[PDB]
């Protein structure tokens, strides 16, 4: 349970890294438009 | 399987599917139109008759209910796939009518390209002509625009021409092909149109309300011409994913809309391939070649 | 093993969301070139 | 739930702090009694077998019988000698190799599962690239349509 | 080759017919009397259900310095030291696994809230570009 969690945690953590940079791209795009 | 079909006495110039994807129509020099069933053993049920000249282009309607077929003997013909019998003999063409196109989803209307120097618009019911844009010369292929309000044509002078059905003037002329254009086919997008030309290059264009004013989009290499100058025809896939072309090189050329890579140069034929047909449902390919038979490739 | 079960569950979930995101704009491009077909048409009427 | 391992080749310290801030917000019998007492006290129970030193008439007579048993216990060992030892050494080599065969069987099926995942990652990561590229194109198309529509309105 | 209870190398191994697993007879006999079921699979199992197995017997070379004296004093002392300090250290390992469990599930649920918060953020930022 510890191993499956830590793996899936840092896996789910990479979802945020991706999500944050796309969210950020939507801001300057709309802002500059 | 490979599924090669035979039973035609001379070259087959045109082969196309039922827009159902149920039945097969092929035609050529033998002055008659053979029909087959696409599935099972790819078997032959019917043969349409009557056309004195060579069947240079057969064309369906968009349901599959009546058949259009351009003949060398100055005439187009519409027939009943229900019966196979003539309803109309579009006469009046002053020369070799090579290309025919029935309006899709509009009023029933036909554009025919011919070797007289005119493109002709006809209504099926009136037994009379609608409009005719005499540019100067032979028009070798003709297709409508999905609004049924522009008409595109390709001939010997290399500048693809489009007329507006209401102002009746040369609406859109496009340039860039080095030699005669031999085939047009507008994808089911209603937008992207495909052009074969024996200068060994194939091109893609797009008729829109607004285009970049120079709409030469994608370009592929590979097609061939030789002393034959046979008429070479192209098509889009049902999806606008793969372009299929034939050539006088005995190689079925299958390319992609996306990466413009050579997905296939398939051998198997003996004489020039004149027309490739895509199944509206399946990954099924039918090759009509001048070796007096057809192929049924599965990809 | 469970990481595969967490992946193979949510591999289509990562897929099926983006299909809608394509399709939502793909629905718009019709209505875009519907209006783009319109606004070319009345342009000639003002030209005439 | 979804987090692509094969595709995500590229902030961890930053995101860890934001996840950390949301976490700031949210049977044996008598045996066990004497064993836990022995460990807690740090004292082992003394075994008195005055056997070694030698009341001492008994302790002396103990040393003799165990020494005779000892010298008989060393005779039957030396008779066989090293043959009985190296026969057990061979058994230990059959026991060892079996474990490392299972290390390989696990190694192969572990890499085999990851191998299937890799293809799935590369399949969809392309499809997401198609969407996003397509999405960008759609956005551009909408902007163009808006510009053109405005022009038509201006007439 | 080993027993599936104590971690022994059994002297009289016996196999159960509900779940194919070899146990040492004394330890499996004790489990059935405590609660009449198979320890691993939790399936119904009795003493008569067991099947004794045979093997070429196990041999231990009693050390060269083997007497009643070291066996009473030094060897037996080390055995109850090794039992005592291991299970105490094993109880220490079980306590930390439960603490490190709580840090895992909290940090997990902390990440779930970030994703849920960013799922509302991203698509609305993309939607605003569409608008």
């Amino acid at each position: 349970e510890l191993s499956h969690a830590l793996y899936q945690h840092d896996a789910a953590c990479r979802v945020i890294a991706r999500l944050t940079k796309e969210v950020t791209a939507a801001r300057e795009a709309l802002a500059t438009l | 399987p490979i599924m090669l079909l035979s039973g035609h006495e001379g070259e087959v110039y045109c082969c196309k599917f039922h827009p159902n994807g149920s039945t097969l129509a092929s035609a050529g020099f033998d002055r008659l139109i053979l029909l087959w069933n696409v599935y099972g053993d790819c078997d032959n049920y019917a043969t349409l008759k009557g056309h004195s000249g060579a069947v240079m282009e057969l064309h369906y309607n968009t349901d599959g209910s009546m058949l259009f077929s351009a003949s060398t003997d100055k005439t187009v013909a519409v027939w009943d796939s229900e019966t196979g019998e003539r309803v109309k003999r579009l006469k009046g063409h002053t020369s070799f009518v090579n290309s025919c196109y029935p309006a899709r989803r509009g009023p029933q209307l036909v554009c025919t390209g011919s070797d007289d120097g005119t493109v002709k618009l006809w209504d099926i019911r009136k037994k009379a002509a609608i409009q005719t844009f005499q540019n100067t010369y032979q028009v070798l292929a003709v297709t409508f625009n999905d609004t049924s309000d522009q008409i595109i044509s390709g001939g010997i002078d290399n500048d693809i021409k489009v007329w507006d059905l209401r102002q009746n003037k040369l609406t859109y002329t496009m340039r860039g092909h080095a030699d005669s254009v031999t085939g047009l086919s507008l994808s089911s997008e209603g937008s992207y149109l495909l052009s074969n030309a024996m200068d060994n290059t194939v091109r893609v264009w797009d008729v829109r309300p607004f285009a970049p004013k120079e709409r030469c989009v994608k370009i592929f290499q590979g097609n061939v011409h030789n002393f034959e100058k046979n008429l070479l025809r192209c098509s889009w896939s049902p999806d606008g994913s793969k372009i299929a072309a034939g050539s006088a090189d005995r190689f079925v050329y299958v390319w992609d809309t996306t990466s413009r890579r050579i997905l296939y140069k398939l051998p198997g034929h003996a004489g020039s391939i004149n027309e490739v047909a895509f199944h509206p449902d399946e990954p099924i390919i039918i090759s009509a070649s001048s070796d007096k038979r057809l192929y049924m490739g599965e990809i | 093993e469970e990481l595969k079960k967490h992946e193979d569950s949510a591999i289509p979930r990562r897929l099926e969301c983006l299909k809608e995101d394509v399709q939502r704009q793909q629905e718009r491009e019709k209505e875009l070139q519907h209006r783009y077909a319109d606004l070319l048409l009345e342009k000639e009427t003002l030209k005439s | 739930v979804d987090a692509l391992p094969y595709f995500d080749q590229g902030v961890r310290e930053a995101a860890a702090a934001l996840v950390e801030e949301e976490t700031r917000r949210y049977t044996d019998i008598m045996r066990n009694e004497f064993e836990r007492l022995a460990a807690r006290q740090p004292i082992e129970l003394l075994s008195m077998k005055r056997y070694e030193l030698p009341e001492c008439v008994n302790n002396s007579m103990a040393q003799l019988e165990h020494q005779a048993v000892r010298i008989e216990n060393l005779e039957l060992m030396s008779q066989h000698g090293c043959n009985a030892w190296k026969v057990y050494n061979e058994n230990l080599v059959h026991m060892i190799e079996h474990a490392q065969k299972e290390l390989q069987k696990l190694r192969k099926h572990i890499q085999d599962l990851n191998w299937q995942r890799k293809n799935m990652q590369l399949t969809a990561g392309s499809k997401l690239r198609e969407m996003e590229s397509n999405w960008v194109s759609l956005v551009s198309k909408n902007y163009e349509i808006e510009r053109t529509i405005v022009q038509l309105e201006n007439e | 080759l080993i027993c599936s209870i104590s971690n022994e190398v059994p002297e009289h191994p016996c196999v159960s017919p509900v779940s194919n697993h070899v146990y040492e007879r004394r330890l499996i006999e004790k489990y059935i009397a405590e609660n009449g079921t198979d320890p691993i699979n939790n399936q119904p199992l009795s003493e008569e259900q067991l099947i004794d197995i045979k093997v070429a017997h196990p041999i231990r070379p009693k050390p060269p310095s083997a007497t009643s004296i070291p066996a009473i004093l030094k060897a037996l002392q080390d055995e109850w030291d090794a039992v005592m300090l291991h299970s105490f250290t094993l109880r220490q390992q079980l306590q930390t696994t439960r603490q490190e469990l709580s840090h895992a599930l909290y940090q997990h649920d902390a990440a779930c809230r970030v994703i849920a918060r960013l799922t509302k953020e991203v698509t609305a930022a993309r939607e605003a570009l569409a608008t």
